[PDB]
């Protein structure tokens, strides 16, 4: 017996899950923080954040189709960490690393926190 | 089991 | 300054797979010969050209379940799911030309040139 | 300036 291991297989396929992403395909959930839409696939958001996770995996929110994030949440900082999210890259600024890692607890993303703290 | 590794793209691209 | 998570899709792609064995989220039952198969369509569109075409026409798009042509094998098109949802593609001696045919309908021609290098 | 991390990135969904 063989076994093939496709080693880009998985960054192809969250490629174009990014792809589905930018022509709005199958996206089921849109995340508003304060004045701005994010949409997105909900089981994206499940694979990356325990936040996410903890809300779709509850059966009386499983349906939520519009997600009103806590108003104190910055936008740009939620928008880089759901470019990350579909791209494997976390792009960060000196300006707004503090408000990428404070998105990134209140999220539940553990390891990009860790990351963040070693940019000060 | 033999097993290889195929390092190559492995599906198709979805266009922009 | 980026910083690149190297395992990070990897990563994504097993979350989904544990989403699809606890069917989390799961839309649509792919149904090969009275075989059935839940899946996300979003993944199967990201792996096969043929998907991509079905949940994207608008006389298909919004079903639930979808019937494969009836030549196809299910145990065939079952290695392809597992490809799709790990990366990892289990070939035999007495299966490689069926998953071989199966990738063929599914229009997943990279996976045909592999299989041909075993032939 | 790109840095690469090898570390798991996200939280493991258990089975
Ligand atoms: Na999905
Ligand atoms: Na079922």
């Amino acid at each position: 017996d063989s076994q093939i291991q496709f080693t880009r297989h998985a960054s192809d396929v969250l490629l174009n899950l990014n792809r589905l992403r930018s022509r709005d395909i199958l996206t089921d959930v849109v995340i508003v923080v304060s004045r701005e839409q994010f949409r997105a696939h909900k089981t994206v958001l499940m694979a990356c954040s325990g936040l996410f996770y903890s809300i779709f995996t509850d059966q009386l929110k499983r349906n939520l189709s519009v997600i009103n994030l806590d108003p104190e949440i910055n936008p740009e900082g939620f928008n880089i960490l759901l470019d990350f999210m579909y791209t494997s890259r976390l792009n960060l600024r000196e300006g707004n690393i503090m408000a990428v890692m404070a998105t990134a607890m209140y999220l539940q993303m553990e390891h990009v926190v860790d990351t963040c703290r070693k940019f000060i | 089991i033999t097993t290889i590794k195929e390092m190559g793209r492995s599906i198709h691209e979805i266009p922009r």
